[PDB]
């Protein structure tokens, strides 16, 4: 069906331990980096291109626009100790919405 | 695109060093007495 | 574009006909037990 | 150079698929 | 533990609740772009795999 | 008589009406009567773009392009006053209508050239002494070509003129001077020129049809780059009426 | 130096009052009596060389003229800005709530 | 904080007369506003025309003034544009167009007062959220 | 004010402002620091002192909002312009430098 | 026999290295077409006007993407649900601008993957197997149909299909959250339970079997050599594993029946993922997550925010920014 | 049973699309507007409003360069603009009076829109079939107030769920019926295991 | 020094590829039944 198959039951069951255990451990390491804001936030080459070329657009640039909306719209209520006041005029919004 | 100039060599060695480690170990296993 | 469309129409018809006639060719019998 | 690298890794993986299927260690009963 | 310890306070740890955890996901997207992170991607591969 | 459901999805909705070969008539103008164009339609059949060569001394040519935005290019339902001037020339003053279409065409090699194909604020005049509009009447005039994107349009990094960021926010500590042209959006407004050459007249119905040629600039992406020169050719139809 | 013409306009009287030559029509809701009837006429008949010219619109009722007179002090005129008047933007400038 | 008689005390007319609404009337006003009006005016905005909201300051500058029970009750019988210049019953629910807006058919005078009382009370509770739109959600 | 002290009061030196794949020295990002420009004091047309709201470490990007000494908003840099009330143009915002270059 | 008969015999042969079969007669060409078009577009396709507003988005490697940002971009919003094959275009250049490759790929892929599922039934029957592995695969397949076909149908456009790309996928997720509040939808919550629980039971089963392997090797050899392909004897002690797990929790919380255990292993993720798929497929018709925005109100009528309202604020950020030049009117209705 | 399960699955899917798109045998007077209908009704609503305010809706260029109110379909027909461009195949009684052989007619638009069309378009825009599982009507970010989920959403979603699980039951039962007819539905005979009689793949 | 940006990858692969070829061959010679 698939081109390959298990032939060793012992290997099969060890692999079933391996895969989700390893995946959770990898996610933990990324979160340790996020503890420091050490993010994979950007691709610098994408930003340099998009800053100079206003016709260059990718799904990566589209998603940062969404992030910027999330930060501005959610921060004042989500981070009350900051006492954010964001006058309507500064909130990022596209057309109409 | 203005990429990191070390991207290429980092990527190349990332592939080559452990792939060659594995190939060395595979071939000398095959060459062991049948 | 006209030639391409006619080509694809022919190709698809050809394969659909294999699927239909194929499954018509005594399919239940093609198993390892009772035929 | 980056496009070349990405397509090169991809091509190695498709080649690997080919050897892993058609030049696998054949399963032998017992 | 580690995540809030790296941040300013426990306030930024996840709160223990269903909607509260949803909020934690969306915060990580808007502030950390956490979906872009290759350690999260490997997590997702090990969970779905 | 054709209904929407006869027409829908055929491409005919993007076609201007045509006149019969018998339509070689003459439409009298009474200099005491006021008139309008009740419907002007312009269907482009070729878009040409002037190449930009590496040196002066050879004049660049207009070269053919490939349309990539489908049958969405015609101007139609345009109307306005048709003035009789005191030398017997007529002047059309465009009032309203579907008087623009964004269009993207592609040069050989793939460079995409968006433009606002348009006759906005068109003022076009004939030769003097047009006692009748005939197959020898021509209109020549000028129109405005506003920015292809209007002032709210936001680029892929969120920058804009009447909305948007005013800087490259992903490069918080980059020097701003080298990015001024991309950061500070500008709204162009330039002039275009058009000629209409009457080829057919039905003297009895007020209808004319012919060929046109316009010249205008393409999109400059809110000031980010230099626009190209475009030459559009097609057929037109107009219905003239007393008003 | 390249300049954002909308920002520059915010430094003129357009930034202070209803600019009969430029301001989007919803701005006439700020004062009693202006919208929609007079707002439509005022935008339809723009531009005006001075604020008083607004009284020269044809067909006005006497009550309509008095409402204008009462509101001239809330009006200004500045040069027409192409970026504010194209795209039908005086009638709908893509801003809702 | 409580829904007190003071919060429930609103302008009855243009002349400065007030009326104190009961809690039953407050409940009834919310219920009936949801019933007949909220499909377009949820939260004090207007979905089909966002330039006009139900804020008290906006109502005060309408013609005739709509920032009181009388002005709101009259709006619900014979709605006009914001300048008082056209009658818009044909496109806005009212008692006079209950034939084409059937939900108006069984609204009594008492019901109109309750709905008008909701419009004046809600911003005293919600402040800028009333008529604010999504920014204030 | 020693330049060294001023330099510690700058987010470019905050270690929670990085990226996992933004490699190398801090100097590679904002550049090699040369000199303090001096302390910027912002004022509106009335001459009242205004304060720029600082970016918290969480935010890759942050709007420009100026408040008076009591935290009331007095000026900002709008996104949408058509309903702008607090632009630097409207409020006559100026900036004066004390100390530094 | 005749040519046809021998052909059928070959197509249905249990002896081919890769099973062909009648489903395979459709699957092979359709998967090959989708794969080839996908690889070529992902490398070399020019920018695609996904939202029909003449704002082309670059998906391919040669046009400035990397593996993470690259995508085959969905077809133009101007197209909607209209069928846009190559021959409907005036040129390949137009076809490319309008996102023709996306339709070609996804239609061939969906047909091919549905045939992959049929083929799984087919081979199981040729081999004298029980037939329901193909029912387990219906869960991922349903999910692919939800995001590439059902959702676009509900919303009236393939431009709202999931893009064929890593960042595109996240774009689809985030916009889906703004528009449907999926996190607050119980079918997506059941999907999370399905995939987190599938991971959990995968690790659990792997670890319980591995923990009770019968000693058959020395300390120098991998224990994997203690099992020989095709041996009759079970390779671990299930009574030992049950003995352990029944004590970890309590006796009746543990399976001692391997058939019941393996049924549970199949069922839990497959059912959860069917609900994931049905979550997307019913939010396709805008029956959306729970909305408790302003549900908690104090004695005066002040809104007392809950974590639901904080979600709402993040959703609003996504909503107001997404497709920033595509909306002219105040409601996003599809 | 299995053949019937497949057929009901298919019919379920068909019904889902019927209630979602069709407004003839599911009259919008009773079932609410379709998704395409409510989106078109919104554009109609603002065209009506802004043209009342004096906008020339035929010549109004939107931020993208496409007409803010009116644009062409890929075959040239005049259609509503903004996102609803996707819904230009929509047809309904309140809109058809405005449609001519070339699509939406600008002269009919400027002169012939009746108050009953404005009312219907406002009703349909504000009863779009979007709402939460607890029946809060509106987009997902809407505040509580309006208790609404369209009968169209309830009927489409329910029938898609049913049609899907009916496909699953079809596969379940069709594959079981095959196996039981051939005699191996209870498992493989340990002494007659077919794969042991077959040649190795390699 | 403004060196050619491919000089590093060229040198590394120049070294690595043939060296690895010899290491593979040597180790599988050693593992042969002696
Ligand atoms: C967690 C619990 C764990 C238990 C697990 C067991 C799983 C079974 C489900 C448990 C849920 C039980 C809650 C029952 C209460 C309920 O439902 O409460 C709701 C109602 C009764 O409550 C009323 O619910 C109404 C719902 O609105 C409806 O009525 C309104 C007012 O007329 C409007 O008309 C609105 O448009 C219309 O949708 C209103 O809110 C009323 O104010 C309120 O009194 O029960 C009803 O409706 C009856 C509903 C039965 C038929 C459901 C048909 C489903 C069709 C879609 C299926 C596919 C999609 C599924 C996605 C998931
Ligand atoms: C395809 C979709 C997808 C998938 C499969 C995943 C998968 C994963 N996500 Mg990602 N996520 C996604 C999309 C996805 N995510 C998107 C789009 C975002 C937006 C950015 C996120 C944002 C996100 C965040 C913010 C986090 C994840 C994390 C994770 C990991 C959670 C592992 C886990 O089980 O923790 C569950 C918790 C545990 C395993 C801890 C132990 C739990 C104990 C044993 C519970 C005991 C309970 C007790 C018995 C009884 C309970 C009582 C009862 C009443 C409840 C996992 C790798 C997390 C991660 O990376 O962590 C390192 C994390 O913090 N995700
Ligand atoms: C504790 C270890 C450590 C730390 C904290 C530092 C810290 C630093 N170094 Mg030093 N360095 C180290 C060890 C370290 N280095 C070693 C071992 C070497 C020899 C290779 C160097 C050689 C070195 C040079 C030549 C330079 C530095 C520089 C720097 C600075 C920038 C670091 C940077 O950009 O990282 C970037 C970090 C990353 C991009 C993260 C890498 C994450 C890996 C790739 C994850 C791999 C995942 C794995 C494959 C997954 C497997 C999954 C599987 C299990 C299933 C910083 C002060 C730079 C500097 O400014 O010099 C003055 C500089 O030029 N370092
Ligand atoms: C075609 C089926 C169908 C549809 C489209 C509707 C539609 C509707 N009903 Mg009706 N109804 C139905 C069947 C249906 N109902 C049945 C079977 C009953 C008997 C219980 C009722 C009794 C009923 C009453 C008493 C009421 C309604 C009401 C309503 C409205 C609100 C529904 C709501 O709030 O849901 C809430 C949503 C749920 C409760 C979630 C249901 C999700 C289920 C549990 C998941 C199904 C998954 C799958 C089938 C299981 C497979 C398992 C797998 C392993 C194989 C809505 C118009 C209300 C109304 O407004 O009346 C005017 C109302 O008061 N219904
Ligand atoms: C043109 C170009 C360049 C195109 C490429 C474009 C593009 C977008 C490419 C994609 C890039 C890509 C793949 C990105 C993913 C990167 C990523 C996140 C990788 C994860 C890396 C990583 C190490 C993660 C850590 C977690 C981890 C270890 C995950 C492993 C996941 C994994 C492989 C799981 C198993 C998957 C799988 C299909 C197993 C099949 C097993 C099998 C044959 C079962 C059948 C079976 C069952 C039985 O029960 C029995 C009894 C038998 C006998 C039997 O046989
Ligand atoms: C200081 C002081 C006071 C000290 C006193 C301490 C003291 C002595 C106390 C004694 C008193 C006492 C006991 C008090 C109790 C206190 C108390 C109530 C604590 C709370 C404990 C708590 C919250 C427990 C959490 C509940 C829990 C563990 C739930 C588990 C839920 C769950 C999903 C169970 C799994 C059930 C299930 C269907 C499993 C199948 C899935 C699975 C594992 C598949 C894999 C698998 C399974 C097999 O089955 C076998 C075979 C094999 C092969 C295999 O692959
Ligand atoms: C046998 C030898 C094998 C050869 C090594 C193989 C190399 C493979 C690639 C390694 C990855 C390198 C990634 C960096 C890319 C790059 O260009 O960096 C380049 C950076 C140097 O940074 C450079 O600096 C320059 C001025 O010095 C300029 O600023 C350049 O622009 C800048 O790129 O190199 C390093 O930072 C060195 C290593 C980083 C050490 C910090 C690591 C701490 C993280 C611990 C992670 C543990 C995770 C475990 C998970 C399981
Ligand atoms: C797996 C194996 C992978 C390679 C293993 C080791 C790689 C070593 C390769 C040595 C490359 C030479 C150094 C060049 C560095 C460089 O930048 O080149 C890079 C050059 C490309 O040149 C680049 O061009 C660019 C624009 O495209 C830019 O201008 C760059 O500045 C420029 O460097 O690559 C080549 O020219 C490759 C083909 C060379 C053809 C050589 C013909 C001569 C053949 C003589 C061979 C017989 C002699 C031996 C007999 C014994
Ligand atoms: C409130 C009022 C009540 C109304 C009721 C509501 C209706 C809904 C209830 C549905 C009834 C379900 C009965 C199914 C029994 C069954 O499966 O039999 C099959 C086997 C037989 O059990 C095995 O039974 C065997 C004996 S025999 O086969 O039954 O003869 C025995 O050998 C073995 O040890 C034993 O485990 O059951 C098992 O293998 C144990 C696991 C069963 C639970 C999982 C199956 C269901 C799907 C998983 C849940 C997904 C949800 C999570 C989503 C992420
Ligand atoms: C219709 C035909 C469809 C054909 C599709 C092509 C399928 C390719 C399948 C994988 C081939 C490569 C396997 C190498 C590895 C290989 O040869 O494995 C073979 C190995 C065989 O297992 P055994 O039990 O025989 O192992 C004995 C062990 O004891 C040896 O120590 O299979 C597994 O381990 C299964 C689990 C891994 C399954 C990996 C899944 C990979 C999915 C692909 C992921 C990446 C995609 C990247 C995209 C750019
Ligand atoms: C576009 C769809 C096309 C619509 C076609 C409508 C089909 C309805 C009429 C069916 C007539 C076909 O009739 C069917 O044909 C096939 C192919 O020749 C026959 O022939 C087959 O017989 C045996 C049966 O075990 C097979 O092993 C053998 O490979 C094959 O030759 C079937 O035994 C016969 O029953
Ligand atoms: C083997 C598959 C080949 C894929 C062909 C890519 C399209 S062809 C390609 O198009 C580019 C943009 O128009 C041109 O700049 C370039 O000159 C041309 O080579
Ligand atoms: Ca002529
Ligand atoms: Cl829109």
């Amino acid at each position: 069906i698939f081109g390959i198959a298990f032939s060793n039951k012992r290997w099969l069951h060890f692999f079933m331990l391996f895969v989700p255990v390893t995946g959770l451990w990898m996610s933990a390491i990324g979160v340790v980096g996020l503890a420091l804001n050490l993010r994979s936030y950007d691709f610098i080459s994408q930003e340099i291109r998009a800053a100079e070329d206003p016709e260059f657009e990718t799904f990566y640039t589209k998603n940062l626009l969404l992030n910027e909306g999330i930060r501005a719209w959610m921060a004042p209520q989500d981070q009350p100790h900051e006492n954010f006041v964001f006058p309507e005029e500064v909130l990022p919004r596209g057309n109409a919405l | 695109m203005e990429v990191n100039q070390l991207g290429l060599i980092a990527t190349a060695l990332f592939v080559l060093v452990p792939s060659v480690f594995l190939i060395i170990l595979y071939v000398q296993t095959e060459s062991q007495q049948k | 574009m006209e030639t391409l469309k006619i080509t694809v129409y022919i190709v698809v018809t050809f394969f659909v006909l294999l699927f239909v006639f194929g499954f018509l060719s005594g399919d239940p019998a093609r198993n390892p037990k009772r035929k | 150079m980056e496009t070349i690298t990405y397509v090169f890794i991809f091509a190695c993986i498709i080649a690997l698929f080919f050897f892993a299927i058609f030049f696998r260690e054949p399963p032998r009963i017992t | 533990l580690i995540y809030p310890l790296g941040q300013s306070s426990w306030f930024f740890a996840p709160s223990f609740g269903v909607a509260a955890i949803f909020r934690f996901l969306l915060f990580f997207q808007g502030f950390h772009n956490w979906t872009l992170n290759p350690f999260h991607m490997m997590g997702v591969a090990g969970v779905l795999g | 008589t054709l209904t929407y459901d006869d027409i829908v999805g055929t491409g005919l909705a993007n076609k201007c009406p045509t006149l019969d070969d018998t339509a070689r008539g003459a439409y009298p103008i009474d200099s005491s009567q006021t008139y309008r164009i009740a419907r002007l339609c312009l269907q482009p059949t070729t878009f040409l773009v002037k190449e930009e060569p590496k040196n002066k001394r050879q004049e660049a040519e207009f070269v053919p392009t490939k349309l990539v935005t489908r049958e969405t290019t015609s101007l139609d339902q345009i109307q306005g006053e048709l003035k009789v001037n005191s030398d017997g020339s007529l002047t059309f003053v465009e009032e309203d209508g579907i008087d623009f279409q964004p269009v993207t065409v592609q040069m050989a090699g793939g460079e995409r050239i968006p433009l606002l194909f348009t006759v906005k604020n068109l003022v076009a005049s004939t030769q003097p002494n047009v006692t009748s509009i005939t197959t020898s009447t021509d209109f020549k005039g000028e129109f405005n070509v506003p920015s292809y994107r209007t002032a709210n349009f936001l680029d892929p990094k969120g920058r804009g003129l009447a909305s948007g960021y005013d800087s490259a926010i992903a490069l918080p500590q980059a020097k701003e001077e080298e990015l001024a042209r991309a950061n500070v959006k500008r709204f162009s407004l330039t002039k275009g020129q058009i000629s209409l050459n009457v080829a057919k007249v039905d003297g009895r119905t007020g209808e004319i049809a012919g060929t046109f040629e316009s010249e205008q600039l393409s999109d400059d992406d809110m000031g980010a780059h230099e626009p190209h020169e475009v030459k559009i050719q097609g057929v037109f139809y107009a219905s003239i009426e007393p008003a | 130096e390249l300049v954002n013409v909308v920002d520059e306009k915010l430094g003129t009287a357009y930034g202070e009052k209803i600019d009969l030559n430029n301001t989007n029509i919803a701005a006439f809701i700020q004062y009693r009596g202006l919208y929609p009837t007079l707002a439509k006429l005022i935008v339809k008949n723009a531009p005006y060389e001075s604020v008083e010219d607004v009284l020269n619109i044809p067909g006005l009722t006497e009550r309509q003229k008095q409402i204008l007179r009462e509101n001239l002090e809330h009006f200004t005129v500045t040069e027409v800005e192409t970026a504010l008047v194209e795209g039908g933007d005086r009638y709908n400038n893509g801003l809702y709530k | 904080a409580e829904l007190t008689p003071e919060v429930l005390t609103v302008p009855l007319n243009s002349e400065g007369k007030t009326i104190t609404l009961t809690e039953k009337q407050y409940l009834e006003g919310k219920r009936l506003f949801q019933y007949a009006c909220a499909s377009c005016h949820v939260g004090g905005i207007t979905k089909t025309n966002p330039s006009l909201d139900l804020r008290t300051e906006t109502l005060a500058l309408a013609t005739p003034p709509r920032d009181n029970i009388e002005g709101l009750v009259d709006y619900m019988k014979n709605p006009t544009t914001y300048d008082g210049e056209q009658e818009i019953a044909e496109v806005h629910p009212s008692l006079r167009s209950a034939d084409i807006f059937p939900k108006m058919r069984n609204l009594t005078e008492k019901d109109l007062v309750a709905i008008a009382g909701h419009i004046l009370v809600e911003p005293k509770i919600l402040g800028d959220k009333w008529g604010g739109g999504k920014v204030y959600y | 004010i020693p330049e060294k002290l001023a330099f510690y009061d700058y987010i470019g030196n905050n270690p929670a402002k990085g990226g996992l794949f933004r490699t190398g020295p801090m100097n590679k990002g904002d550049g090699i620091a040369q000199a303090w420009k001096g302390h910027a004091v912002f004022r509106n047309k009335e001459g009242e002192e205004l304060f720029v709201r600082r970016m918290p470490a969480f935010f890759e990007s942050f709007p420009v909002i100026l408040t008076d000494k009591n935290g009331v908003v007095k000026a900002d840099i709008p996104f949408r312009r058509a309903e702008s009330k607090y632009s630097f143009e409207q409020q006559g915002v100026t900036v004066s430098f004390y100390g530094g270059e | 026999a005749n040519l046809w008969e021998r052909f059928c015999n070959w197509v249905t042969s249990t002896d081919n290295r890769l099973y062909v079969g009648w489903f395979g007669v459709i699957m092979i060409p359709t998967l090959l077409a989708a794969t080839i078009c996908f690889v070529i577009a992902f490398i070399a396709a020019p920018p695609v006007d996904i939202d029909g507003i003449r704002e082309p988005v670059s998906g391919s490697l040669l046009y400035g993407n990397n593996i993470i940002t690259g995508a085959v971009v969905p077809s133009s919003n101007a197209i909607g649900l209209h069928f846009y094959p190559i021959w409907e275009a005036a040129s390949l250049d137009e076809w490319l601008y309008n996102g023709g490759p996306y339709q070609l790929i996804i239609f061939h892929f969906l047909l091919g993957a549905s045939c992959y599922m049929g083929r799984q039934w087919e081979l199981s029957y040729r081999l004298g197997m029980r037939p329901w592995i193909c029912v387990a695969y219906s869960a991922p397949l349903a999910s692919a149909f939800a995001v590439f076909l059902i959702y676009p149908i509900g919303q009236g456009s393939f431009s709202d299909g999931m893009p064929l790309g890593i960042s595109g996928t996240f774009n689809f997720m985030i916009v889906f959250q703004a528009e449907h509040n999926i996190l607050m939808h119980p079918f997506h919550q059941l999907g999370v339970a399905g995939v987190f629980g599938g991971a959990l039971f995968c690790a659990m089963h792997g670890s319980l079997v591995t923990s009770s392997l019968i000693r058959e090797t020395t300390e120098t050899e991998s224990a994997n050599y203690g099992y020989k392909f095709g041996q009759e004897e079970e390779t671990y002690n299930i009574v030992a594993a049950h003995g352990y797990f029944g004590r970890l929790i309590f006796q009746y919380a543990s399976f001692n029946n391997s058939r019941s255990l393996h049924f549970f292993l199949a069922a839990w993720p497959v059912v959860g993922v069917w609900f994931a798929a049905l979550g997307i497929s019913t939010m396709a018709f805008n029956l959306n997550g729970f909305n408790f925005n302003h549900s908690v109100i104090d004695a005066k009528g002040n809104v007392i925010n809950t974590w639901a309202d904080i979600i709402n604020r993040a959703n609003l950020g996504m909503e107001v920014m997404h497709e920033r030049n595509a909306h002219n009117f105040p409601l996003d209705l599809a | 049973l299995s053949y019937s399960l497949g057929a009901l699955s298919m019919m379920g899917f068909i019904a889902t699309c019927f209630v979602w798109f069709n407004n003839t045998v599911y009259p919008s007077e009773f079932y609410g507007p379709t998704g395409p209908e409510a989106s078109q009704a919104q554009a109609m609503t603002f065209l009506i409003r802004d043209q009342k305010l004096g906008a020339n809706v035929g010549s109004a260029q939107g931020p993208t360069g496409l007409g803010k109110y009116l644009m062409r379909s890929p075959t040239g027909e005049i259609i509503f603009g903004g996102e609803t461009m996707r819904f230009w195949d929509f047809r309904g009684p309140w809109l058809e009076p405005l449609r001519g052989p070339n699509g939406l007619d600008l002269n009919k638009i400027k002169n012939d829109i009746q108050p009953w069309q404005e009312r219907r378009a406002a009703e349909y825009m504000t009863h779009a079939p979007l709402g939460s599982l607890n029946s809060v009507g509106g987009v997902a970010t809407e505040i509580n107030s309006v208790n609404f989920v369209s009968p169209r959403s309830w009927l489409a979603t329910s029938h898609f769920v049913l049609a899907f699980f009916f496909l699953v039951g079809h596969l379940w039962h069709a594959g079981r019926a095959r196996a039981a007819a051939a005699g191996f539905e209870k498992g493989i005979d340990r002494e007659s295991e077919p794969v042991l009689s077959m040649p190795s793949l390699d």
